């Protein structure tokens, strides 16, 4: 009558099913997040994560910064963000393009884990293809948190 | 039974735990406006050359520095300088 | 042994919780080993990942990721239940290489059905100098 | 991996066989001890260098040595 | 089913074993063939397991030394209580506790040493003492020094009683296994009988001698006029004099009219304002009430007659639903192993020792202790490194049982087998805990070491700047201000002075101020918070791989205190439970020292000091908030600001101070030539010197070796550590006593 | 497993508890009442609610610690009935 | 007896007697004969 037991009826793996895994508010919150999505194009999946991404990383770095004292230059201040995103998109794509390297394809195991295929994001165009939407998911997202600043109302 | 030599793709661990597969997410010509907006950065060299040439705003950024008036090239202050520095001699 | 037994599924796997420390990404994308015995009674082991198990009646098999924790289980086992196990090596294609024991009596025999390896009929000592193998990219030893 | 080699001084005692814990080395029949048997090392691939043999070695010197050498995944002991 | 089983005469008593110096275990028995032998016979004299599998034989052994040791003790204390009756200035201080230095120890005039007998005044010289005893000996009534005398007389007598009960319960009536399996009648006699007797007799003696103290002495009645201590309990005038409630005689306590004892049993929440410590009427009552509790606390257990409880029953019936079995054989593991006993005692030691620290410069207990800024740190930094010394071996007697006494068949799906199931998430979980504690609680001080190197002093975390509140803290203070005026209303005031609004002083100096909390009490607290959770990383993980790791699947047979497994698998060294204890013990060093920096530098910044009619200035600048922000200021204004009374210090009393502050560093400086180097270049370097000693003829018989791989890291620790808070000491100690 | 055991009875201890917290006269009127009338100038986002407001954090503290703690002893017993657990 | 006295050879014998007597020949030096820098010749 415990809540803890092993994955699949086989315990000699790492991974032990605990109550937070086991969770189904936790099980289908998981699924629904834009990268466990496969059927979905890479470009759509890139473009909403970097949406979230360029929009959260404006607000710490408009609030704490060399010029966050300064009114206008304050709003202004927020194009960093815009820089990080810009270096973030640089390393992911040099993650891509070394990650899945030529030579080593699929890698190896299909994957069971109940009737479904791979996801092809982690081939090499898939990869390039989240890195652009990433790109500009990221570029949109700064721009939203710098347009959204000044029309917020009673911020 | 508990280990399969065959049907060594699902004895071994190899699952996906928070993947679910349908092809909808986004209404309808949603995506299309995000697909011709995506398709140019698609590419490897592409995006690796989209953001080489992004990263002479670094350059150009530093120079338009005259909004910001960073301490750097506003002065130095001809009033006040440690010229004086040392008890020794006046200037060293 | 006198015939490399053929290892096969289905056999009865110890009652165990689920552990944490075992069965990795390797064990799939690279290779594991697997270690086959049998208990003539019910009794309780210590695994070499974690807790203790119980021991199955009948055959017993286990899935590991090293060779030294099969190897370490297996001596557990021949010192503390005296049983005689006997474990495999899976590829991630599916081969199965049988591992211990190869001549199948035990290692620490003579049997005399193997020939000797890697062995130098000088003494150690007299071994020539690091000058004398230069660029032959051999050394004093592997000569 | 890490090279093995067992010089002719060996006694056959068979301490080495008994100290290896990755089972590298055996004991083969010889006719130049009083034992009649070396050890050897067949499965040098599965060397992982903890040096047991070395210490378990009675003989001075050592009839067995471990020279280390390149490292690969079994013999780096991942388990990962 | 309780009864005392004794086994009379089991060992003979001679000196027959004293002659074969290596005789407990079997291996030491052949002799000294290499130098080793000898510090393996030092290393193995009290690892009683290793001695025997007997856990009879093991448990005899223990309870002996156990003897032994409190007749060590008793020798301590009876020789400190001799020394304040006949070297020291008990008498004259006793007269004047605001301007008279206290001092129980002379020393000869041989080669010079005669700077070092200071003059403490009171026409008396001597070394100054800071160990509390003198206000220790003022709380209890004590006014001569006959009184000293008959008590150090009295302790010899009870340390040669206890050393004649170790070699009896050794070798004349040893008690068997069946005997110390006894855990519920020792629990229930630890309850009732020594700590509620303790309690009880305690409050007795405040009850009647401490009345001097409490009504004599801060009166400003000179001590040879004082009655002697007997005249109180025998004359009940006397005693009705000073308290009139003592004129009921027993009656309210069993008529039930308790209220009437209100004049010697008061619940004061403060300090005496004549003396600075606490009532000693509220110690007494005190005393009282933890008497009651603990004696009702002592009948839980059932022994022999039926009623009670069973801790088995206790422990078997705990059962939930995310622990599968939970507290299976808990009993068997704590009652069949003495390693899990003292992990268990030695942890609750250490915390209750740092407990002790806290609480006693929070509240005073002692007359005339707050006004003594010397005895005050050194009382608090000693209490603070006792129990830190103390949980470290906690998490080594833990592993030791783990390693040992560690069956893998009592305990099938109960906590230890759940809890080393899951070790991989533990540890992980623990070990970015940690990263993240560093990072928030290390970079925000390097933060503001660069902001204020490149002249921007307003981005840096300060008040004046971007600030950070411990608003928690602040609030719990406030709370226990504002508390006896609603949840608290048969309490006087609040319970210590620390949070209060109503500084206190004795002789112009201030005793115990409220004190204030900012963003560097925000900084110093994370500071301590990452600091606790890397020892606590570091000693669980050895606890919980010193089994068997997924590295090395067969730790477990290569036993506790093993140097390595070879340089196979890339290399393990120090991959045994006993490796992480050394360390422990290096992180357990790093963070008592910020903790006792972060106290000295508070407490001299923001409470001690000295009161004038315009207002209070305190021993430092009151630059806690100021120049705590950096990591610049703390070298700046903490070790270069302060210890110039230890640098200066030649030539005056204090003198020793300096050599004992030039010799730690020395200590700790030797310890990296052990800590460093390996075993082979000292072997090889040896061997060198064995060649000279053969070509003169001067061979040892006992082969010279090196020492062991285990050994240069226990000597290397060892040496770190003593050169480390030897080198703390010498600074506190010189520092306070030239200013406090 | 994917079946906590949760029954819509466990409200009974949460929607209980309050009527024992109201008891209690001697201080103030009320541990619960107190508590709301102290939280009720601090309802329409107000800054008031500092160190210096004894009554409400005190307040809040005490009377959720007393909440949480009887509803686990609630989820416990009454769980506990059919798992053997009196 | 013999035990006694033996027991007294291993550790006292270097221990006890020897530094007890060297540091108590010095300081008796240094106490009857005060503080010696040269030869006093
Ligand atoms: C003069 C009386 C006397 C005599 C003749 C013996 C004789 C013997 N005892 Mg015994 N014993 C005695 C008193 C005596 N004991 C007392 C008073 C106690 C209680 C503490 C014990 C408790 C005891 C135990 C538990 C054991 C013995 C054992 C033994 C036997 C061998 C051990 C040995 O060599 O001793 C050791 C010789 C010594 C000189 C030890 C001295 C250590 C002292 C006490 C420490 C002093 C602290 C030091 C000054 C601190 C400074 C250090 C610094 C770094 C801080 C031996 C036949 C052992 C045994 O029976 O074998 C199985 C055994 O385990 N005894
Ligand atoms: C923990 C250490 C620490 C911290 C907290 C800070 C903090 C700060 N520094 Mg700083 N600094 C540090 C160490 C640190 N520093 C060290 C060691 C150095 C010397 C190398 C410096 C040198 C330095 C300089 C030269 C400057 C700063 C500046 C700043 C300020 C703005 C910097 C910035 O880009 O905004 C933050 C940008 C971010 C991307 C922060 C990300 C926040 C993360 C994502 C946490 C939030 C999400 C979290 C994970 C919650 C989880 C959510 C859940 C759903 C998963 C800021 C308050 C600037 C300043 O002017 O100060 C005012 C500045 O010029 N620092
Ligand atoms: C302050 C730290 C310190 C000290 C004192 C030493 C001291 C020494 N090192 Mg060393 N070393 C150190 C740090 C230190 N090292 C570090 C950090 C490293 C890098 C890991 C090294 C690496 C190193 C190597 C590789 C070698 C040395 C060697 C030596 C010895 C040289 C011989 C000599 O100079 O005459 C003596 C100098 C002294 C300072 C003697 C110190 C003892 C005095 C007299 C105090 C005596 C104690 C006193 C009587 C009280 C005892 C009682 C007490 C136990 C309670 C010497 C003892 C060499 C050697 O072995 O020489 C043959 C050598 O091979 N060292
Ligand atoms: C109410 C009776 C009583 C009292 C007062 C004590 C007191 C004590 N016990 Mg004990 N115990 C008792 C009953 C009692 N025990 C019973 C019935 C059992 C059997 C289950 C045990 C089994 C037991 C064990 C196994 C151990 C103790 C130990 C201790 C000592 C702990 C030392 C300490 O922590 O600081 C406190 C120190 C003091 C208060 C100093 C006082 C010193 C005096 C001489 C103590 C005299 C009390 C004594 C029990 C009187 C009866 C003996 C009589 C024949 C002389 C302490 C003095 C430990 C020990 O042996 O330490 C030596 C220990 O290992 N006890
Ligand atoms: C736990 C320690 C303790 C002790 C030892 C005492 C002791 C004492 N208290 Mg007391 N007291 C205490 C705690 C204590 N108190 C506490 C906690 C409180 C509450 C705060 C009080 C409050 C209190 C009050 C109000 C009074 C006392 C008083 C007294 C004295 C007389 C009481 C009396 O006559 O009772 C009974 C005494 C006996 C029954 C005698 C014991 C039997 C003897 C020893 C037997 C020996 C006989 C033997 C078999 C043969 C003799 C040997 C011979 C042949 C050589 C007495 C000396 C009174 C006082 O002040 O005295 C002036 C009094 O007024 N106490
Ligand atoms: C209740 C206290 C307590 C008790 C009873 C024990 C008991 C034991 N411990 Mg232990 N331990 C403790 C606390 C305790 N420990 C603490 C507080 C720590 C943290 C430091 C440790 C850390 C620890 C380790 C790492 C180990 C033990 C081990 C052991 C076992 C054998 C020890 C031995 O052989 O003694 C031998 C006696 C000595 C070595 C003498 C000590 C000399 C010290 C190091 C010098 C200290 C210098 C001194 C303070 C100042 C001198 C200055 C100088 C000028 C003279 C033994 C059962 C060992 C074991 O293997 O367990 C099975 C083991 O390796 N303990
Ligand atoms: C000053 C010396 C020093 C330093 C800096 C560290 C640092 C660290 N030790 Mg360590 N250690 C030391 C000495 C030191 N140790 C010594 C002498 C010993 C022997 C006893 C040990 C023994 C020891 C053990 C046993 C363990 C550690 C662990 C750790 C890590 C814990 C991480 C953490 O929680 O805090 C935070 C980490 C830091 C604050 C590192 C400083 C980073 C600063 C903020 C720079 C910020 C980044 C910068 C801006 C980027 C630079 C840009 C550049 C690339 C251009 C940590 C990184 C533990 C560990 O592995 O982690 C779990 C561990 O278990 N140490
Ligand atoms: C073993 C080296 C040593 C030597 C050579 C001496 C020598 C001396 N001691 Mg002495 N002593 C020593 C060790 C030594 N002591 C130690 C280790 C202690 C501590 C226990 C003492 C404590 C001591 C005291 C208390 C006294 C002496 C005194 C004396 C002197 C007179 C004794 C006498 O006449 O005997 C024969 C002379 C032979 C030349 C004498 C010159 C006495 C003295 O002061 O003289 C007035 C004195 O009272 N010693
Ligand atoms: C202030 C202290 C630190 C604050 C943060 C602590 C969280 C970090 C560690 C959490 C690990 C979670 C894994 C639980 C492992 C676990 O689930 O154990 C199981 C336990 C329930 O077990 P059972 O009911 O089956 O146990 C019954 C029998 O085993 C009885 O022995 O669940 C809980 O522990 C509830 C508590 C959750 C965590 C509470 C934190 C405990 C810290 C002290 C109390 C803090 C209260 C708030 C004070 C501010
Ligand atoms: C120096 C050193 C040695 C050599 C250690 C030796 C030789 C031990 C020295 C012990 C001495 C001999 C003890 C006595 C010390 C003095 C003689 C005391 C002075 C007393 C005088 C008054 C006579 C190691 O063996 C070692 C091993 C592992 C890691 C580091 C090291 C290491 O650093
Ligand atoms: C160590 C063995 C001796 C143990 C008993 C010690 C008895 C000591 C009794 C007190 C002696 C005090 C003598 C003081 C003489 C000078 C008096 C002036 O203050
Ligand atoms: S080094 Fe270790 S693994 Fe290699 S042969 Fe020797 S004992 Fe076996
Ligand atoms: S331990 Fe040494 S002597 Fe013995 S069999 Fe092995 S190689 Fe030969």
């Amino acid at each position: 009558q415990q809540v803890i037991q092993p994955l699949n009826g086989d315990p000699f793996v790492g991974m032990l099913e605990t109550p937070v895994t086991s969770a189904p508010i936790v099980a289908n919150y998981l699924s629904n997040l834009p990268a466990y999505r496969t059927g979905v194009a890479p470009n759509l999946r890139g473009v909403e994560i970097g949406l979230a991404h360029g929009f959260l990383l404006a607000g710490p770095f408009i609030k704490l910064g060399p010029l966050r004292d300064v009114p206008g230059t304050a709003e202004v201040v927020g194009c960093m963000s815009a820089a990080l995103v810009l270096i973030l998109a640089l390393c992911l794509s040099l993650y891509g393009n070394a990650a899945f390297q030529n030579q080593p394809s699929m890698g190896k195991k299909t994957l069971s884990g109940r009737p479904l295929p791979q996801d092809p994001l982690m081939s090499e165009e898939g990869w390039a293809k989240f890195a652009a939407g990433f790109t500009v998911g990221g570029l949109s997202g700064v721009a939203w948190a710098y347009i959204l600043t000044q029309v917020c109302l009673g911020r | 039974k508990y280990f399969d030599v065959q049907d060594l793709e699902n004895t071994t661990g190899a699952w996906d735990l928070y993947g679910v597969d349908e092809m909808k997410r986004y209404p309808g010509l949603q995506e299309e406006f995000f697909q011709r907006a995506t398709d140019a950065v698609s590419r490897r060299e592409a995006l690796n050359g989209f953001v080489a040439l992004s990263a002479g705003v670094a350059s150009i950024a530093l120079f338009g520095k005259g909004a910001s008036t960073l301490e750097l090239p506003i002065g130095t202050k001809g009033p006040r300088m440690e010229k004086t520095e040392n008890g020794k001699g006046g200037i060293l | 042994p006198w015939k490399q037994p053929e290892l096969d599924p289905d056999t009865p796997s110890p009652i165990f919780g689920g552990s944490t420390g075992g069965l990795l990404r390797k064990a799939q994308v690279e290779e594991f080993y697997v270690i086959t015995w049998e208990s003539p009674k019910e009794q309780i082991f210590e695994m070499p990942t974690g807790g203790a198990a119980i021991m199955r009646k009948g055959p017993n098999l286990l899935k590991f990721a090293r060779k030294e924790q099969c190897m370490a289980l297996t001596t557990q086992l021949r010192s503390k239940f005296r049983q005689t196990p006997c474990f495999y090596r899976v590829y991630a294609d599916g081969k199965v290489q049988y591992l211990h024991p190869k001549d199948g009596v035990y290692p620490e025999k003579v049997n005399a059905g193997r020939v000797g390896v890697n062995q130098n009929m000088r003494s150690i000592g007299k071994n020539v100098d690091p000058i004398k193998v230069k660029f032959t990219g051999s050394a004093p030893f592997e000569i | 991996a890490h090279v093995v080699k067992i010089y002719d001084t060996c006694i056959g005692c068979t301490q080495c066989v008994r100290a290896c814990p990755l089972d590298v080395l055996e004991m083969v029949p010889w006719d130049g001890c009083k034992a009649a048997q070396m050890a050897s090392s067949p499965r040098t691939e599965d060397c992982v260098g903890c040096k047991r043999c070395e210490t378990a070695c009675p003989t001075d010197f050592l009839s067995v040595r471990v020279y280390l050498g390149n490292e690969s995944t079994r013999s780096l002991g991942l388990a990962y | 089913k309780v009864k005392i089983a004794v086994d009379r005469n089991p060992v003979e008593t001679n000196f027959e074993k004293w002659a074969k110096p290596g005789h407990f275990s079997r291996a030491l028995a052949k002799g000294p063939n290499t130098t080793t032998w000898i510090w393996n016979l030092h290393a193995d004299a009290h690892d009683f397991d290793n001695h025997t599998s007997d856990l009879e034989e093991i448990s005899r052994k223990v309870f002996s030394a156990h003897f032994g040791q409190l007749g060590i003790i008793l020798i301590w204390l009876s020789g400190m209580y001799f020394h304040g009756a006949r070297f020291s200035n008990y008498e004259g201080w006793l007269s004047d506790p605001t301007h008279i230095k206290p001092s129980a120890q002379v020393v000869w005039p041989i080669v010079g040493q005669e700077i070092l007998n200071g003059d403490v005044g009171g026409g008396f010289q001597g070394i100054q003492i800071t160990s509390g005893f003198f206000q220790l000996w003022r709380a209890s009534g004590i006014t001569s020094e006959l009184q000293l005398y008959s008590t150090a007389i009295g302790g010899l007598v009870l340390a040669a009683a206890c050393f004649f009960a170790g070699w009896f319960h050794y070798h004349k009536a040893a008690p068997k296994l069946e005997w110390f399996q006894n855990v519920e009648s020792m629990l229930n006699h630890h309850l009732a009988g020594l700590l509620g007797l303790g309690s009880l007799a305690w409050a007795g003696h405040q009850i009647h001698v401490s009345l001097p103290v409490n009504k004599l002495l801060d009166a400003g009645v000179d001590p040879k006029e004082i009655p002697l201590p007997h005249e109180f309990l025998l004359n009940q005038s006397i005693i009705a004099d000073l308290y009139p409630s003592f004129s009921k005689g027993l009656a309210p306590f069993f008529t039930l009219n308790w209220a009437e004892y209100s004049d010697f049993l008061t619940f004061k929440g403060g300090l005496n304002p004549v003396t600075g410590g606490l009532w000693l009427s509220d110690t007494a009552h005190h005393h009282l009430a933890i008497a009651v509790l603990f004696l009702v606390a002592g009948h839980q257990y059932r022994t022999n007659w039926g009623i009670g409880h069973s801790i088995k029953d206790i422990l078997e019936s705990h059962k939930g639903p995310f622990t599968g079995n939970g507290h299976a054989g808990l009993y068997e593991i704590l009652t069949t192993s003495w390693h899990a006993q003292l992990a268990i005692n030695l942890a609750l030691f250490g915390s209750l020792s740092i407990i002790v620290a806290h609480h006693m410069y929070a509240m005073p207990p002692y007359p005339y202790l707050a006004t003594d800024y010397g005895t005050q740190l050194s009382l608090f930094t000693h209490h603070m490194w006792i129990g830190g010394f103390c949980v470290v071996g906690a998490g080594a007697h833990a592993a030791i049982f783990m390693v040992r006494d560690y069956d893998p068949t009592n305990n099938y799906n109960n906590l230890l087998d759940r809890v080393i199931r899951h070790r991989d998430a533990i540890i992980s979980h623990l070990n970015w805990v940690s990263i993240f504690l560093g990072f928030h609680s290390f970079g925000l001080y390097i933060h503001n070491d660069t902001m204020s190197a490149l002249g921007r002093p307003q981005d840096m975390f300060s008040d004046t700047a971007i600030q950070l509140q411990p608003v928690f803290a602040q609030w719990i203070q406030n709370t226990h201000f504002t508390a006896p005026q609603l949840t608290a209303p048969n309490a006087l005031a609040a319970t210590s002075l620390t949070w209060g609004g109503d500084v206190v002083a004795v002789g112009g100096k201030v005793a115990m101020m409220p004190i204030a909390l900012g963003t560097s009490d925000f900084l110093v607290h994370h500071i301590h918070a990452f600091t606790i959770h890397v020892t606590v990383l570091i000693l669980l993980k050895g606890v919980l791989f010193a089994r068997s790791s997924r590295l090395i699947p067969d730790k477990a047979n290569l036993g506790f205190r093993f140097p390595c497994d070879g340089p196979g698998r890339g290399g393990t060294c120090q991959v045994s439970a006993w490796d992480h204890v050394f360390l422990g013990l290096f992180w357990m060093y790093n963070s008592l020292s910020i903790v006792i920096f972060h106290f000295s530098w508070k407490m001299q910044s923001d409470v001690w000091g000295t009161v004038t009619d315009s207002g209070v200035s305190h021993i430092t600048g009151g630059n806690f908030a100021q120049s705590a922000n950096t990591i610049n200021g703390w070298l700046r204004d903490f070790l270069w600001a302060q210890s110039s009374q230890v640098i200066q210090s030649y030539g005056s009393a204090l003198s020793a101070y300096g050599l004992m502050f030039l010799g730690a560093h020395f200590v700790w400086a030797f310890s990296l030539m052990f800590l460093f180097s390996g075993r082979g270049y000292w072997q090889e370097l040896i061997e060198s010197i064995v060649w000279a000693h053969n070509k003169l003829r001067v061979a040892p018989s006992i082969q010279p070796r090196a020492l062991s791989i285990t050994q240069g890291r226990a000597v290397g620790v060892a040496h770190y550590l003593l050169g480390g808070i030897a080198t703390t000491w010498s600074f506190f100690l010189a520092r306070i006593i030239a200013v406090g | 497993l994917r079946v906590d055991p949760i029954v819509p009875a466990i409200s009974f201890v949460g929607w209980t508890l309050p009527s024992n917290i109201g008891t209690s006269a001697l201080n103030g009127q009320s541990l619960f009442g107190a508590f709301y009338e102290s939280i009720g100038q601090n309802l329409a986002h107000w800054p008031t609610g500092f160190a210096l407001d004894d009554k409400f954090w005190l307040y809040m503290v005490t009377w959720h610690t007393g909440l949480f703690i009887v509803m686990l002893l609630g989820q416990v017993g009454f769980k506990g009935r059919t798992e053997d657990y009196f | 007896m013999k035990d006694f006295t033996t027991y007294l050879s291993t550790a006292p014998v270097v221990g006890l007697g020897w530094a007890i007597f060297t540091s108590g020949l010095l300081i008796e030096i240094n106490r009857f004969f005060p503080d010696p820098l040269v030869f006093s010749f």
